[PDB]
């Protein structure tokens, strides 16, 4: 935010039973995401007037009926999308920002995105949207082994 | 050349630089600067290959 | 808008102003619409009297030198440039200049027409009439400006 | 053939392995055989979403080569700039074809070229030339007013402007888009119909809104390109490639074309009471032309397609919109198409 602006598309999107044998999901939201969704949603941040790149995993969770089908499901899929763009920002810029992330915060995004992944694999549809959401899958576990070690070297 | 002057019978060029051997290029960027005076010139240097010029042997292209 | 309303005032009451006669530099004391009396009046003056009959003053003898700092006008096209098709842009109530130096100048009028005092030099006896632009298209010079009342003090 | 998710591919090679032994029912995220069985099904699940999406794709190549309806490439953006001169002219001068624009802003340093010669008459003041863009894309879409200077000598002109805007400059068509034309190709095989006629007026690349209609003894076609201005050259062209489709007994014209205005005003009440300004008016009413201009003769104005289009922002920040004036939808007549007018917006 402090460097360069974002898409409108992503902004408007962040901004805002069936259960897994294997995988037990809570909704417990990282340090990190809780101070950065307040900039998102204040309008302090630059934003650009055109947008592209249509191909984005975004776009993929619009055009589906998730929202209505599964809002709750749509709800899980926000919050992935939030603590994977905050640890985006801060290694790129604005290193103030470590030291507000532990890797129980990452480890259970892991936990959530493998139980809707479970449910987006019920119908064809969601084809892509799992596609795209299986190849994070492993590579969240990576920053989670060297979060620790990152954080010391830093 | 020094004494050429290309005129028409009642007819002109409404822009100027044109009658004479002036050439223009226009560009917001090197590349696009370069690709015009590439391509001006190089399709037109002809020679005796059996196969073709030097705009297929060099690509140019890529630039920025 | 005022500048419209007058001018369409004045049309309508063309016909009726036969006793405003034309002059080089006439600048009488007397309002010619307040009185029978023929009067001798140019264009400059006649704009005064009537942007004078509203509430508006604008000042005296409102010579050339008064469209250069006064601000009350802004330009829609400035000198040196004469293009024929631009002229339907135009609207009612628009200054129309003429002449190299200024000489005279003119209110615009729909129909490709304009409203101006024309004749002999020495005090022509001619009135007020309307002309079309065809045959002064060639001394139009150009100039063209507008009023603005609103936001002036 | 058929989708599977992880979960169940993995949980049947367990249960298939746990056959003949009961050394290996620890399956913790620890233990190294349960990672590589996860990393067995997910390849298994990439492959057989890999395997689905490629059949989608043979089915549309196929579908392209069966008929021969290959997908339209990149279509070139153009329009038409305004010469003006210093003063009238004198002598009849000459434009040759591939004569340069360039627009004098920094945010579109795209270039323009012309294809046809154009001739300026003997005391003219002005002309009206078309000028294509090189490149293809979004970026021929500028905004009204930015060709500024002909990048030459311009001797004997002043400034050049364009009075409208640039839209024909478009991306590739999407596969819906595609699917749409080979459906209304589909059901175009069968000539002297309007069904049929719509294809063969839509066949040329260029056109992009197209309507037909019949009266008891005639045939009239109308039709323009996104900008909305047919064109001679288009007609002839149309005229030409079309021979292969029109009714044999009945006589065909094609020509007719109004923009048909309205102004519309509506109110909307933010969720958020900070941040009313006027800038997300300015964004809301730009939103609102880009749509009705997008909109095409066959098109009609609808206040529910509207109210879809406005509010493809989130719902949580606009919470209500409604209308003044508009209360009752609009039938467009044939030959007309809708467009917008002026157009104003306020909170309340």
């Amino acid at each position: 935010n402090n460097f360069i602006p974002q898409p409108q598309g992503l902004l408007r999107f962040l901004n805002t039973s069936f259960v897994s044998k294997f995988y037990t999901p809570q909704l417990q939201l990282s340090e990190l995401a809780k101070k950065v969704l307040t900039n998102i949603k204040t309008d302090d941040i630059p934003v650009l007037e055109r947008e592209f790149n249509d191909n984005t995993i975004i776009h993929k969770a619009n055009d589906t009926l998730l929202k209505v089908q599964a809002p709750r499901m749509y709800m899980i899929l926000q919050s992935i999308v939030l603590e994977a763009y905050a640890i985006v920002n801060c290694f790129v810029e604005n290193p103030s920002s470590l030291k507000y992330l532990t890797e129980e915060d990452v480890s259970i995004t892991r936990e959530n995105l493998n139980y809707v992944a479970d449910y987006l694999g019920n119908y064809d549809d969601y084809n892509s949207v799992v596609l795209d959401l299986r190849d994070l899958d492993l590579c969240f576990s990576a920053i989670e082994l060297q979060l620790p070690l990152i954080k010391k070297e830093a | 050349i020094q004494e050429v002057q290309a005129v028409l019978p009642e007819v002109g060029w409404l822009i100027d630089g044109d009658g004479d051997n002036e050439v223009k290029f226009t560009g917001s960027s090197a590349h696009e600067v370069m690709t015009g005076i590439i391509r001006r010139f190089i399709p037109y240097m002809k020679y005796n290959y059996t196969e073709n010029t030097i705009d297929n042997y060099l690509d140019y292209d890529d630039l920025s | 808008p005022l500048s419209t309303i007058l001018a369409l005032d004045l049309n309508d009451n063309l016909k009726s102003l036969s006793n405003i006669k034309y002059m080089f530099k006439g600048a009488p004391k007397e309002n010619p619409f307040g009185t029978d009396k023929d009067v001798y009046i140019d264009t400059y003056n006649l704009l005064y009297w009537l942007y004078l009959g509203e509430d508006e003053e604008l000042a005296y003898p409102m010579n050339i030198n008064y469209f250069f700092t006064e601000g009350r006008f802004f330009t829609i096209f400035g000198k040196g440039h004469k293009y024929k098709v631009d002229v339907s842009k135009f609207i009612v109530g628009d200054i129309l200049f003429f002449g190299r130096s200024d000489t005279n100048i003119g209110i615009y009028v729909g129909d490709g027409e304009f409203i101006s005092m024309m004749g002999k030099f020495p005090k022509d006896e001619t009135p007020i009439g309307k002309y079309k632009l065809d045959d002064y298209w060639n001394e139009f010079n150009g100039r063209v400006m507008r009023f603005d009342e609103e936001v002036y003090i | 053939m058929k989708t599977r998710k992880l979960t169940n591919i993995l949980s049947k090679l367990i249960d298939k392995t746990m056959a003949g032994t009961s050394k290996i029912t620890d399956f913790t995220p620890g233990s190294a055989s349960r990672s590589l069985l996860e990393a067995v099904s997910l390849e298994i699940e990439q492959f057989y979403i890999l395997t689905k999406e490629n059949i989608d794709w043979g089915i549309q190549e196929g579908i392209i080569e069966a008929f021969d309806f290959q997908k339209r490439q990149s279509k070139r953006a153009y329009g038409d700039v305004t010469i003006q001169f210093y003063q009238p002219l004198d002598m009849r001068m000459y434009i040759p074809a591939g004569t340069t624009f360039t627009s004098t802003r920094q945010e579109y340093p795209q270039q323009f070229e012309t294809l046809v010669d154009y001739y300026a008459e003997p005391d003219s003041t002005e002309i009206v030339v078309e000028v294509y863009c090189k490149e293809t894309g979004v970026a021929g879409n500028v905004p009204e007013g930015t060709i500024n200077t002909i990048a030459s000598g311009s001797s004997l002109i002043r400034s050049v402007n364009n009075e409208y805007s640039f839209n024909t400059g478009t991306k590739e068509e999407s596969q819906e888009d595609f699917k749409r034309r080979f459906h209304s190709f589909v059901e175009s095989r069968g000539r002297a119909t309007n069904k049929s006629v719509r294809y063969g007026a839509l066949q040329i690349p260029d056109v992009e809104g197209v309507y037909v209609y019949e009266e008891t003894g005639h045939i009239t076609v109308f039709a323009h390109d996104r900008n909305g201005n047919l064109s001679d050259t288009l007609k002839e062209d149309i005229i030409d490639a079309l021979q292969d489709y029109r009714p044999s007994g009945i006589m065909l014209d094609v020509t007719g074309v109004e923009k048909e205005e309205v102004n519309v005003s509506a109110t909307v009440t933010i969720s958020n009471k900070s941040r009313i300004g006027d800038t997300l008016q300015k964004h809301i009413e730009s939103v609102i032309r880009s749509y009705l201009n997008n909109l095409k003769t066959s098109d009609d104005l609808i206040i529910t397609d509207l109210i879809q289009a406005i509010m493809n922002i989130d719902d949580v920040l606009i919470y209500d919109v409604s209308f003044d004036n508009l209360d009752e939808n609009i039938i467009v007549p044939p030959q007309g198409i809708i467009r917008a007018g002026e157009i104003k917006v306020e909170l309340k």
